[PDB]
């Protein structure tokens, strides 16, 4: 039950969605073929809250790719991994939104929002219960944001009861891998804020860095990226596919990390993270793990959280451990950082701790922190914004398209809204 | 003849109605298959074969961790008609588990418990196991007791619930629930046991040497306390004790009905030698705060009544003199107004170690429940973190767009308070 | 001695009948070939060798369900005389059932009837099982019925009717055939039981935990009620009881003779330990709404009347405790100018297990036939329909064509509004 409908949109978004449904196929023992081998009964107990089992014992993802162009489903299907999906899942136009936002939300979508609403309903019958929608996109092409977008408001117009994950990647402050990016950032950005449950905003700088320095690699390719994220991903849902000490689902995490409903863009943190050679020289504690999670070096998003403070915290346990050493792992770090956390908000760290590991390690960890310091983070990008607002360079493109500079006024005014909010709730009391 | 019948909401319910039921099939020589290779007649009923079941209720919204009962080693012995499950949690919100969810099912686990009432003859009360912190805690035990106690007038109705810690939390919207459910409860629970989880974590830790302890080890510390709880009714003794007695000489006013529970003896097994374990010297041990189960110094109250329940082989000769000499102290200080503040109980046997377990087998032991007016100071703290989580209005929203109004949110504030004075006046002394 | 005949009409007459016959060779240990390797008078003739065939009749006009019987397992049991064929089948059409086809084998089938009676000394009644949807069910019952109480003045008369379910329908005419048939049947059955598909489905799903059932489950539970309600004739009892002492003691009216029928213990084989089969708690598990076999509750009306069948070790003192607590209670309240309301008969033989099948064996069984006030409710609803597939007056040009007047269906609309009114004028209370 309390089945999981997976979405993704954007070239990101379908590669992201290919290593994770790669990890999770690991996970649970899939073969390409779909068929299970495993020798853990508590895979298959839970397999259909991701999988769905037809006959002769296949099991499929239940995943929706989508995009406009054909490239990047091409590679899908021709690639491993890729057999063991439904063939009329790929849902994909022909030309490609082309980093037009206005293209993306007002063309283009309107042609396949009709194929990707008939798949999702069939799906949502097809599964016993609903329990939530996980998007994979990013913000800086015009397919991802726009069809993003529209899928969400058409869906939440459609389903006001399931809660919605988004795992947004934002771009990046210095490096910009767009020019117009700004524009449909800010537009996604808004509907967002208007239409949704939780955002995971996660920067290519960060996992950059990350990768890098932590990880001591010189080439860190996309695939390392992705396979970051899905680990992440899987961390943050297998408190629901398996059992746990103290386990934790998609509902009580939105109750405990959003104390207003504007409010709810979080940051995620995973540990541990040792190079090839780095493994074997370190004890593998919670004081370690609960050490690592907490340091700016470490955080997924461009954005010290010195700068601000933690509104809420999350963590969440793999592979077993005791309760009374992470308890006092939380009381020690929230005495030593008493100058990072609200003050109105007593005890604001929630702890779920679940009880199968991460494949070959012995223990792993899990942080999601919602802060302040992320207001930052979009300043910048209106600033950005601004600067382009003002000229009104690239304007014409969205303008021919239907959109009208009101659309980027509000926008911009719902944005500058936003961090207000953020920074006078920081300040108080 | 004497039957009494348990519950178990959310999780820790669920894991604590394990570790109980395990401790009960090991006392009555009960195999996980109802065989036994009256004194059962208490909990468990027999089919027309020799196999027993035990009067158990489960109920969860969350269906993993009845799964994980059915799937576990006592899954024979359990009737499946119990295991009610839903399915999606109340997940840390009362509103949810009060208004929304909890009606799917407050119908079937009501007429599960008439007809197990049905099958009974000498039902003697309720043993609700429940968290606070969890929504499904908190809003089902509100519901379910409410509806109990619309239904049967005057019956013995008992709560073990898991106060949250002063400090170590798990949620965060621990301080809602627990208000919530605790205005709720005042008028309903005919007696409540407060239970925390930082106070157990000490005790194992320093006391059985234990390092690093898990759920299963404070599971066990709560079995036992409730085995020699219903000791005196599962068994027979020089001076036995009912509920009913329990709660004649532990409830001086009507509302006054929040006592704390202690044990003793809890050494490890490398210690069991090295002490002759005296019955004055498990006297001192338990009236220790040091092994009071809940994070309040009872010197900074006065006890208002006392309760002590011995198992195995003890004499009352030696039992009233350690208590005498106990009065004799002046920082263990009771009411002006109370002369005697101790209640005695005795039951010829001795608790049984749980195989695969951290405690020794020991010959006698002694349960304490205590009610003072020290544990008031607890609850001023929970309102302390409400009232900052309430003066912001955080959180709020998911319990109005689930059917609640703040009006109630002030309302239990203002009985928290009242229920605070209410214990800070009684502990007092009289004029005159 | 005590002989009663059997007539099966339509697919689910012979379905029945297979399951049925079934349950009684199991009984009387008969094996498919007549042998066994007094009791089965009743039931069964004897031929010359030791070789027994059941006094049954099956009639149909499609030839494909009693070739499937020919070709099944109980070939060699059944005596090719009986087995009557027709060419076409009525299709849901009352009138090819009633006036045009039914007069090609009603002779054949009245002959059969004769020749069976003639060799028989003790006729008790006659057995007659059949739907309703189908238009050979509606048809060829009101014939056949119409001819028997002609030529019998006062014998016995029972039906086994499968009503129509209120909203799972199969058939797009069932009002149409259900009306008639019903208004045609008022005046000669003596006792007609009601049965509906959709209140089996529902047992067996979740009493039985059988997620997908089939049509052979529900057969086998028809069975055991007919098992049932015989084992007083086919067997002794500390208490016995025969049809006439049914139809006197639940036939207050001569109208009123619509009971419905209701069984227990029914729990799955996984779980035949657990519980212990109390007498007391099968009569709940009887008297529970949940467990009677026709769509209405009974909470909305006044049982007029009942009786309980026990078979098994059973004694009448602690039966008779159970039946005076019962009345003790509320909700379950009667007439008020009937001051009991209460039949009981007691059978030494338990059921037996069919194999291959879905249930549990026991040693304890009881079914219950209840003439209650609530079954009045299902006929409105089936006005209901009917009214509006004929305000539009569909469908009636094949009736029209087959030989029927519109009058007809308005005269049975009467009727079907005066039955209702008796019903409802009946649940009254009495004058001072
Ligand atoms: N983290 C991460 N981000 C990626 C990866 N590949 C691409 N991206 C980001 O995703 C964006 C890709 O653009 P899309 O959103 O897919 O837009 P599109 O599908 O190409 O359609 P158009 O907007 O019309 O070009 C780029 O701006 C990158 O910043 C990846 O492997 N990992
Ligand atoms: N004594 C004891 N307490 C426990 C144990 N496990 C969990 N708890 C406490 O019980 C609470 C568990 O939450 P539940 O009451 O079960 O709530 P739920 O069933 O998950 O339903 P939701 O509230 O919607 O999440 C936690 O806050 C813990 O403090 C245990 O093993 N022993
Ligand atoms: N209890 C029970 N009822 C059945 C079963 N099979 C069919 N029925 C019911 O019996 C009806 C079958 O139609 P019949 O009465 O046999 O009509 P017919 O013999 O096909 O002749 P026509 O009416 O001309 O089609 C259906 O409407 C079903 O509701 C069964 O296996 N068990
Ligand atoms: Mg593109
Ligand atoms: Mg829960
Ligand atoms: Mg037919």
């Amino acid at each position: 039950m309390r089945e999981i409908v997976h979405i993704q949109a954007g070239q990101c978004g379908n590669q992201i969605g290919a290593k994770f449904w790669e990890v999770i196929s690991d996970e649970h023992g899939i073969d390409p073929s779909g068929n299970y081998v495993g020798d853990s009964d508590l895979q298959l107990e839970r397999i259909s809250v991701y999988y769905n089992e037809a006959s002769s014992h296949k099991y499929v993802p239940r995943a929706i790719l989508v995009d406009l162009e054909p490239g990047t489903m091409d590679s899908v299907r021709s690639g491993a991994f890729g057999h063991l999906f439904r063939p009329d899942n790929f849902i994909f136009g022909q030309s490609g939104a082309g980093n037009n936002w206005a293209k993306g939300h007002y063309t283009e979508g309107a042609e396949l929002v009709d194929s990707v609403l008939d798949v999702v309903r069939k799906e949502c019958e097809n599964c016993d219960c609903l329990q939530g929608f996980q998007l994979t996109h990013s913000l800086g092409g015009g397919t991802g944001s726009g069809m993003g977008t529209l899928l969400i408001s058409k869906v939440r117009e459609e389903y006001p009861d399931r809660i919605m994950n988004t795992f947004s990647v934002v771009p990046s402050p210095k490096v910009s891998d767009t020019v117009v990016e700004p524009y449909n950032a800010t537009l996604s950005i808004h509907q967002l804020v208007e239409n949704t449950d939780e955002t995971y905003c996660i920067d290519n700088e960060a996992l950059y860095d990350i990768c890098f320095r932590t990880l001591k690699l010189a080439t860190p390719t996309y695939g390392d990226l992705n396979h970051l994220v899905s680990a992440t991903m899987s961390g943050v849902t297998t408190s629901l596919r398996f059992p746990g000490q103290l386990n934790a689902d998609l509902r009580k995490l939105a109750v405990n990390m959003v104390p207003f409903p504007r409010l709810h863009f979080f940051m995620p943190g995973f540990a541990p993270l040792t190079a090839r050679g780095s493994q074997q020289y370190r004890a593998l504690t919670v004081p370690e793990l609960t050490q690592q999670m907490f340091d700016a070096k470490n955080m997924m998003a461009a954005c010290d959280p010195r700068h601000g403070r933690y509104l809420t915290v999350a963590t969440v346990f793999r592979g077993r451990m005791s309760m009374k050493e992470v308890d006092e792992q939380m009381l020690a770090i929230q005495s030593k950082n008493s100058s990072y956390f609200v003050e109105w908000i007593p005890n604001n760290v929630k702890v779920a701790v679940c009880d199968i590991p991460p494949r070959g390690l012995k223990m792993s960890s899990t942080f999601i922190g919602n802060s302040t310091a992320i207001q930052e983070l979009f300043k910048r990008i209106s600033e950005q914004f601004t600067a382009m607002f003002r000229r009104k360079a690239f304007l014409h493109w969205y303008t021919g398209e239907g959109m009208d500079e009101m659309e980027f006024t509000e926008a911009e005014s719902n944005m500058n809204d936003l961090v207000s909010e953020y920074q006078q709730y920081q300040d108080a009391t | 003849m004497r039957e009494c019948i348990s519950i178990h909401v959310g999780q820790a319910g669920v894991q604590i109605g394990n570790a109980c039921w395990e401790l009960y099939c090991l006392e009555h020589g009960i195999q996980p298959d109802g065989q036994m290779p009256d004194s059962f007649n208490t909990f468990f009923s027999e089919t027309g074969a020799g196999k027993h079941v035990p009067r158990a209720v489960f109920v969860d919204l969350e269906p993993t961790v009845i799964d994980e009962v059915r799937t576990g080693t006592y899954r024979q012995l359990f009737h499946p008609e119990q295991l009610i499950t839903g399915k999606e949690d109340a997940a840390n919100n009362y509103a949810r588990g009060h208004y929304t969810i909890g009606k799917e099912i407050i119908d079937l686990v009501l007429d599960r418990i008439r007809k197990l009432a049905d099958q009974c003859t000498g039902l003697q009360g309720f043993l609700v196991f429940h968290s606070f912190g969890g929504g499904t805690g908190s809003g089902f035990t509100s519901l379910l007791m409410e509806r109990l106690s619309v239904d049967y007038g005057k019956k013995s109705k008992l709560e073990f619930s898991i106060y949250p810690a002063p400090q170590v939390s798990t949620a965060v919207v621990e301080p809602y629930n627990s208000i919530l459910t605790t205005h709720t409860t005042l008028e309903h629970s005919d007696c409540a046991f407060m239970v925390d989880n930082e106070a157990i974590y000490d005790i194992c830790r320093r006391n059985l040497d234990i390092e690093r302890p898990t759920y299963t080890n404070l599971n066990r510390l709560i079995s036992q306390i409730v085995s020699s709880i219903t000791a005196s009714l599962r068994f027979d003794g020089a001076l036995n004790v009912d509920l009913t007695n329990f709660q004649t000489n532990l409830v001086p006013y009507p509302r006054i009905h929040f006592p704390l529970a202690t044990y003793a003896p809890v050494i490890s097994a490398e210690k069991a030698y090295h002490e002759q374990l005296s019955v004055a010297e498990i006297t001192n041990a338990c009236f220790e705060p040091a092994n009071q189960m809940v994070k309040c110094d009872p010197r900074h109250g006065k006890y208002m009544a006392c309760c002590l329940l011995y198992r195995g082989d003890v004499v009352p000769k030696d039992v009233n003199a350690a208590i005498a000499t106990i009065k004799t102290k002046r920082s263990i200080q009771f009411v002006d107004w109370c002369p005697t503040g101790f209640k005695v109980g005795i039951n010829y046997q001795p608790p049984t170690v749980v195989p695969g377990g951290d405690l020794a087998k020991v010959q006698r032991a002694v349960c304490m429940l205590s009610n003072t007016t020290a544990i008031a100071e607890a609850w001023a703290r929970l309102d302390h973190k409400f009232d900052l989580m309430y003066a912001k209005r955080a959180f709020v929203h998911w319990y109005v767009g689930e059917g609640m109004e703040e009006g109630e949110f002030s309302e239990a504030r203002e009985d928290m308070a009242a229920l605070e004075k209410d214990y800070e006046e009684v502990g007092v002394d009289s004029v005159e």
